[PDB]
This record gives structure tokens, C-alpha cells and sequence, in this order.
């Protein structure tokens, strides 16, 4: 019981450290990667739209 | 006197030798690898991410010895070969 | 009262002993890994923003593929990629599961843990190391023939050091196993040692050591996978 | 007792590892490689589309 | 002759060896890492904040081993394994 | 007193010395080689791919000695020569 | 033989080992950190003031390892654990 | 107390010292030579081949002593001089 | 057998270890600090007077540790703790 | 306890110490000299021919110290002084 | 069993340890200082004499410790403290 | 048992320690000095004649200590102080 209590308090300290100083940067990295992927998809879509508009202008001219 | 007494004394001395040698090796090797890492980062600061891959590899190869030694030290002091 | 080794749930079958605790830990790790794999399988998308699990898996794949391409072309050795990814994720999850608070008093004043990292058992590390050993030696045999490969490894870089070369080969698997073993085995002792303190003192060293052990497990998985990849590269170069 | 002595566990663990390997071989690495290749091809296609739009708009007034 | 006397003397010798090795490793590794840090701060002062990151890593990898040794030494002299 | 007990204590001390020396050598040599590798990668990033070719060759030798020592340690503690 | 005699001899040997290792580590680490400091000051005069801060850190980490050993040596030879 | 037992224990300790010293020498010397080789290859990529002729010579000098020690260690352990 | 004899033998061995470690540390640290000083004076002659300040800060530490060991050696060999 | 037995055990331990020290010195010194040679050849290939002149001197000053040690081990182990 | 015999054996072992530590420290420190001197003289021959002043300081320090060890060796082996 | 046996065993162990330490110091110091000499000759061929004078001096300091140790080892082994 004493061993369990001590190791549980230790694990609580570990979890506090992780959430305070490890979770924020890792979540920021994941969010940055997700936003980079979303931006790449947006650039692909707008490039397709640009090519469509270029073809339209070529047809006009 | 009790044979196990002298056998255990020898086992403790041998485990102490193992752990001391492992600690010396790991400490000095890690210091040298960290010196290389710090110097490389100081010279060209933007290599910080680039240098971490080899550094840890070095840390992997150095500390191994110590930890391997540690394991055998346990074998010396917890399951002593030749104990009677 | 330190109780080093002393596996629990030990059972015999077909005249062979088995450590129940090690099997259970390995099975839990495999269940976690398979759950992650199938959760990716249900949410793997290239036309949308990736999820967290997809990001983790693809980061692992990118790292391993970069190491392979640097060492041995992915054309020659594609299988090394899944092999190294599996090794890394398996070792990392197995090591990190130990951080959970599953240590208690075993009715005799000596610490007992419900879950022990399987890498603290010689069987686990030996299985991994010998599987890798056979794998890249078979790869080298296929690359350089039945008789060509042994001659190449014996000759090494300078023929006059033929003995050492042989030793080096024998040292490749052993170094892979013992290293990992030690790096995890020590943990299983330190926590036990730290269990000798009263709770109000045990909590702090336990926390410090278990954080360091998280780091150690990460590094050990990384080193094991990287060395596996590079041993394949060494064994597959003409 | 000597904890460096391999036991029958060696085999059992091995089997489990193999199982995981199989999964990772056929449900993690192939899909991930496909996704990464698709992303690379998408980036190349985006660059090519931008270049094509530029050259086309130049040709519009040129022609 | 008390067997516990022999076992305790062996344990004390083993702990002394463990601490000697740990002290050598820690001192020399920390000295080398600090040499790298001092040289880096001398060369490129602005990277001081950048340099303390790897340095604290190196020290972290060194002191760890030392303290691990310490723990085992405490085991040798206070909870001597194999004591009768 | 049991002759085998004295021989076993001597064998354990000898194996401890073997492993301590091997660990010191392996750790320090691997640290030095890793320092060379880290510096080389820091100065020449494109050389990493080739820098593993010599580095691990060195690790081939430094490790070899260690494990040879390890082997003989086993012969000392598990198959003690001269054991009556 | 008096058990206290054997235990005290072992404790004295262990404390001697502790001091030997601590002295080796402290001396070599301080020498290396001081070599870094001297080189830095020789290269750049004005750097002196800003170099002392990392130096004191290094000397702080080295000497600490020494002065921990000291304490335990005092424990070994003045209040010997296990002294029956 | 069989004198052969004391002689065998002394021989085992001596052989352990031989192998530990040889391992330290081999590991550190090979590490230093490999550091030189890795740095040379880093600076001059084409020089790799040219650098194997001296490097291995160094290894030949570093390993030979080790192996000589190995031989003598066998003599200490398997055919113990002065054993009666 | 006189317990004081065993205690005195242990004290003498401990003092020998203390002095050996102290001498190793002092010699190597002084060599490293002097290497730094000689290189600095070689590059910048006029720096001689300037460099003596950090140099004495280094050696002053190094010798200190050694001399500290010296003191305890006396304690080990002239007022042996635990002696009866 | 035959006096010859104790004398032979001490002689074997002394010879082991002599080999340990000699092998450490030889290996490390040869490694350092080989590092110098490899570096010198790397900086300029054509200096090789001249560089082997000082190199052979250095190795000569190292291996000699080793081989002398070897000779004296014979005296310790094969014709033990004061064997009584 | 004469207690003076045990005291003399312990004193001889301690003196040997003192001498070994002193020799290691002196040799390595003198080698490092001489390396600095040789490199400086190679770089700036005109500074040769200028470099001898610091060189004799460092050596003067190193040798000092070594010779101090000699003194205590004598005190250990010719005026063995604690003789009955 | 015979006091002379114990005294001679202690003397042989002490002499072995003396020679081991002397060999370590001599080998490593000679290696470092030879490294300096080889690097200097590689960088500047014209310095070949000039660099011998410092190198010898270094060797003179590195060897002298070793040979002093050698002499004392003989004193330990051939004219053992305290023999009775």
C-alpha cells in the first residue's frame, strides 16, 4: 500500500510534468504539420482553379 | 568458515569493479560525444537538429557498455555463479 | 528483499517453461500496436488533413525510409522499412508502458509490478536480436550467394584481421540484445530499489527515474531500429 | 536464478512479434507509402499547374 | 569468524569501487562537456542560450549514470545482497 | 575452508576486472569515434552517408575487444578454469 | 578475529577508493574546464567576464561529484554501515 | 587449505587484470585511430583508401598488444606458472 | 591476531589509494591547464601576464582537491578511524 | 598454507598488474601516434614517407615500455624473486 | 602470525599504489605539456624560449606532485605508520 | 604461517602496481609527445630538426619518472623493506 501510494504520487508528478511542458510543444508540432498539409491541399485546389481560368482565357483569346 | 561468505564477498567486489568500470566508460564517452555535439552546434548553429541523430547514436553505443555491465553486476550480486 | 528476476505466471508446456508475465506484457504491447495500425487503416487519408495517429505512423515511416535510403537503396531492401518500423514501435510501446503506476507491495515488503517491460526478460531481447540476425544474414546470402557472403564477412576489410571480423559478426546480435536488455533491466531494479523508501520519500526519486526511463526507452527503440537498418545495409553491399 | 538463460518464452514472444510484423507489413507501411507518394505527386502537380498557368497566360497575349 | 563480517567488508569495498568509478566518470564527462560549452560561448556568445540545451542534455546523460551508481552503492552498504 | 570457494571468489574478482576494463575501453573508444563522427557531420552534412562507413568500422574493433573480454568473463564465472 | 576489524579494514579500503576516484575525476575535470577557460581568454580578452559564468557551472558540476564522494567516505570511515 | 587453490585464485585475478588492461588499451587506441580515420575521410573524401594503409597499421599495433596479453592470460589461467 | 594490525593494513591501503588518485588527478589536470597556457602564450605572447589569472584559478582548484586528499591520507594513516 | 603458494599468488597478481599497465600504455600511446600519422597523411599524401620516421620513434618509445614490462613479468611469474 | 607482517604487506601495497598513481599522473601530464610545447615551437619558432617559462611551470607543478608521492612512499615503506 | 611469505606477496603486488603505473604513464606520455612531433613535422617539414629538441625533453621527463618507478620496483622485489 505504501509502495503503491508512493509510486502513484510519482506517476502524478510525471503526468503533471508531461502535460505542462511536453504536451504543449508536441501538440503544436502536430497542429503545424496538419496546417501545412491543409495549406498544401489548398494550394493544389487553387492551382487547379488557376489552370481552369488560364484555359478559359486561352479559349477567349 | 562459511564458503558462501567469501564467495559473496568476491561477488560484491567483482560487481563493484564491473559497475565502476562501466560508469567510468559511460561518463567519459558521453562527455566526449556531448563535447562534439556542443562544439558542432556552436560552430554552425542551424545544425542543431542535424547533429542530434548521430549524437544519440553515439549515446546508444557508449551507454550500452555501462548498462550491459550493470546487468552482469546484478548477476554477480543477485544470482551469483558458483554460489554454494 | 529485491527479488531480481523471479518471473510470475510461469507455466510449463511441451516440456518447455514459459514466463507468463513476459508473454502478457508482449501481448499487451502487440495489442496496442495492432490497435494503432487498424485505427490508421480506418483513418488513412491523402485528400484531407491527417489525424494524430496518421502523423505519428508517417513520421516513423519517413525516418526509417530516410535511414534506409541513406544506407541502402530502398529498391534493393524494401522489407527493411517495415521491419525497422515494427521493431521501433514494438520496443518503444513496450518500454513506455512501464511508466504507468502498476507497482505495489507484494504482501512481503518487496515491490511487485503488475506489468514489467518485456525487454527486461532475456527471452524478448534474444528473440528480437536473433530474428534480426537471421534476417540480415539471409539477405546477405541472397545478395552475395551461399558461399560468397560468408567469404565476404570473414575477409571483412583487411583479410589479416579475419579472426576479429568473425567476432564482429558474433558481436552484432549479442550487442543488439544485451544492450537493450541492460537498458531496460536496470530500470526494473532501480524502481524496485526506490520502492524501499517510504511513500513520502519514494514519490520523488520514482518520478525522476521514470521520466529518465521514458527517455531511455525512446532512445533504445531508436538505436535498435537504426542498428538493424545499418546491419542490413552492411550485409547487402556488394 | 540465472536470468541470462533463454527459456521457452523466446519462441512465444517471437511469434507475437511476427504477428505484429505481418500487420505492419500489410496495413501500416503500404498505405503510408501510398499516402506519401500521393502527397509528393500532388506537390509536383501543383508546381506544374502553376507553371502551366503562367506560360499559358503569357501565350494568351503573345498569341 | 563471522561470515557477515566478510560479506560486509566485501560490500564496502564494492561500494567504494562503484563510487570511485562513478566519480571519475561524472567528473571527467562534466569537465569535457563544460570545456565544449566554454569554448562555444567564447566563440559565438549569442548562441549561449542555444548551447545550454545540448550541454544540459550531456550533463543529464552523465549525472544519470553517476546517480545510478550511487543507488547501487546504497544497496551494497545498506541492503547488502546475499547478506547472511 | 573449501578450495572451490576461494577459487570461485578469485574467478569472480577476475571476471569483474575483465568486464570493468572492457567497459572502460568500449565506452571511451566509442565516445571518441562518435565525437569524430559528430564533428564530421557538423562540418560536412553531405558526408554523413559515407561517414558511417569508417565510423562503424571503428565500432567494429572497439566493440570486438569488449565482447571478447565478456566471453572470457563467462569462462571465468561459469566454467572457472582450474576449479577443483 | 574481531568482526569489527574486518569491517573497519573494508570500510577504510572503500573510503580510499572513493577518495581516489573523486580526486581523479575532480582534478581532470577542473583541468579540462580550466583549459577551455584559458584558451577562451587567450583568444579574446573581453570574453573573460562572460566566460566565468559557464566555467563556474562546470566547476560546480565537477566539484559537486567530488564533494558527494567526500560525504560518503566520511560515512564509510566514521559511521560504517553494517558495523556489528 | 590446498595451496593449489590459492595459486589458482591468484592466477585468475592476474589474468583478469591482464585482460582488463588489454581491453582498455585496445578500445581506447582503436577509438583514437578511428577518430583520425573518420576525420581524414570527412576532410578528404577521396582519401578514404589512402587512409586505410596507416590506420590498419595503427590497429595492428593496438590490437597486437591486446592479443599478446590474451595469450599470456591463457598461460596464467590454463597452464598456471608455479602451480604445485 | 591483533585487530589493530588488520585495521592498520586497511588504513595503509586506503591511504595509498587516496594518494594515487590524488596524484593522477593533479598531474593530468596540471598538464591540461599548462597545455592551455603554453598554447595561449604561443599564439599571443603578450597574453602571458593576462593568462596567469585563469591558469591559477584552474591549478588552484586542481591542487586543492589533491591536497584535500592529502589531508585525509594523514587521517587514514595517523589517526585511523575505527581503530581500537 | 605453503609459503610458496602465497608467494606465487602474489607474483601472479603482480605480473597481471604489470601486463595491465603495459597493455594500457602501449595501446593508448600507439593509438595516439597512429592518429597523428593518419592525420598527417590526410593533410598531405606526399609527407607519408617522411612521417614514418618520427612515427617509428614514437612507437619505439612506447612498445619498448611495453616489452620491458613483459620481460619483468617473466621474472615475476617464471623465476619469482624471493620465492623462498 | 606476526601483525607486523600484515602491516608491512599493507604498507607495501599502499606504497605501490602511491607510486603507480604518481607515475601515471607525471607521465601523462608531462606528455600533455610537452605536446603543447612542441606544437607551440612548431607554430612560432621565434617564441621557443618564451614558451619554456610556462613549460617549466606546468612541469614544475606536475613533477612536484609526483615527487611528493615519492616522499610518502618512503614514509609508508621505511617508517610504516602504525607498526606494532 | 611464515611472515616472510606475506611480506613478499605484498612486495610483489606493490612492485607490479609500480610497474603498471609506470608503463601506463610512459606509454601515454610518449604517445602524446610523438603525436605533437608527428603533427609538427607534417605541417612544416623544415621544423623536423628543430622539433626534436623539445620532444626529447618531453621524453626525458616522461621516461625518467618511469625509470624511477622501475628502480623502486626493484627495491620492492629484491630488497623488500620491512622483510623479517
Amino acid at each position: 500500500m505504501s509502495i503503491f501510494i508512493g509510486q502513484l504520487i510519482g506517476f502524478a508528478v510525471i503526468a503533471f510534468i508531461i502535460v505542462k511542458w511536453v504536451v504543449p510543444p508536441v501538440r503544436t508540432l502536430m497542429r503545424n504539420q496538419q496546417e501545412a498539409v491543409r495549406a498544401a491541399l489548398a494550394e493544389s485546389a487553387e492551382a487547379a482553379k488557376k489552370l481552369a481560368d488560364a484555359d478559359a482565357m486561352h479559349a477567349k483569346a | 568458515l562459511d564458503p558462501n561468505a567469501i564467495i559473496t564477498a568476491g561477488a560484491l567486489i567483482g560487481g563493484g569493479l564491473i559497475m565502476g568500470g562501466g560508469a567510468i566508460g559511460a561518463g567519459i564517452g558521453d562527455g566526449i560525444a556531448g563535447n562534439a555535439l556542443i562544439s558542432g552546434i556552436a560552430r554552425q548553429p542551424e545544425a542543431q537538429g542535424r547533429l542530434f541523430t548521430p549524437f544519440f547514436i553515439t549515446v546508444g553505443l557508449v551507454e550500452a557498455a555501462y548498462f550491459i555491465n550493470l546487468a552482469f553486476m546484478a548477476l554477480f550480486v543477485f544470482a551469483t555463479p558458483g554460489l554454494q | 528483499a529485491i527479488h531480481v528476476g523471479h518471473h510470475t505466471l510461469v507455466f510449463e508446456l511441451f516440456g518447455m517453461t514459459f514466463n507468463g508475465d513476459t508473454i502478457l506484457a508482449t501481448a499487451v504491447t502487440a495489442v496496442i500496436v495492432i490497435a494503432l495500425a487498424f485505427y490508421l487503416r480506418a483513418k488513412v487519408t491523402s485528400t484531407g488533413v491527417p489525424s494524430g495517429v496518421q502523423l505519428f505512423w508517417e513520421a516513423l515511416t519517413i525516418q526509417m525510409r530516410q535511414q534506409i535510403e541513406g544506407s541502402i537503396g530502398m529498391k534493393i531492401a524494401p522489407f527493411v522499412l517495415p521491419l525497422s518500423v515494427t521493431i521501433f514501435v514494438f520496443i518503444l510501446i513496450s518500454n513506455w508502458l512501464a511508466v504507468l503506476p502498476l507497482q505495489y507491495g507484494g504482501a512481503d515488503g518487496a515491490a511487485a509490478e503488475l506489468y514489467k517491460a518485456p525487454a527486461s526478460d532475456i527471452n524478448f531481447v534474444l528473440a528480437l536480436a536473433l530474428f534480426v540476425f537471421v534476417c540480415y544474414h539471409a539477405a546477405g546470402i541472397w545478395r552475395r550467394g551461399i558461399v560468397g557472403h560468408p567469404i565476404k564477412v570473414v575477409k571483412g576489410h583487411v583479410a589479416f584481421l579475419a579472426p576479429i571480423n568473425i567476432v564482429e559478426e558474433l558481436a552484432k546480435p549479442i550487442s543488439l540484445a544485451l544492450r537493450l536488455f541492460g537498458n531496460i533491466f536496470a530500470g526494473g531494479i532501480l524502481v524496485a530499489l526506490i520502492a524501499m523508501f517510504p511513500w513520502y520519500i519514494q514519490w520523488f526519486p520514482n518520478a525522476v527515474w521514470k521520466t529518465f526511463d521514458l527517455f531511455v526507452g525512446l532512445i533504445q527503440a531508436f538505436i535498435f531500429s537504426l542498428l538493424t537498418i545499418l546491419y542490413f545495409s552492411q550485409s547487402m553491399e556488394l | 536464478s540465472n536470468f541470462l538463460i533463454p527459456n521457452g518464452t523466446f519462441f512465444a514472444v517471437l511469434i507475437i512479434f511476427l504477428i505484429v510484423l505481418g500487420v505492419i507489413s500489410k496495413w501500416v507501411v503500404p498505405p503510408i507509402s501510398k499516402v506519401l507518394a500521393e502527397r509528393e505527386a500532388m506537390l509536383a502537380k501543383t508546381a506544374a499547374d502553376n507553371r502551366k498557368s503562367a506560360e499559358q497566360v503569357a501565350a494568351a497575349q503573345a498569341d
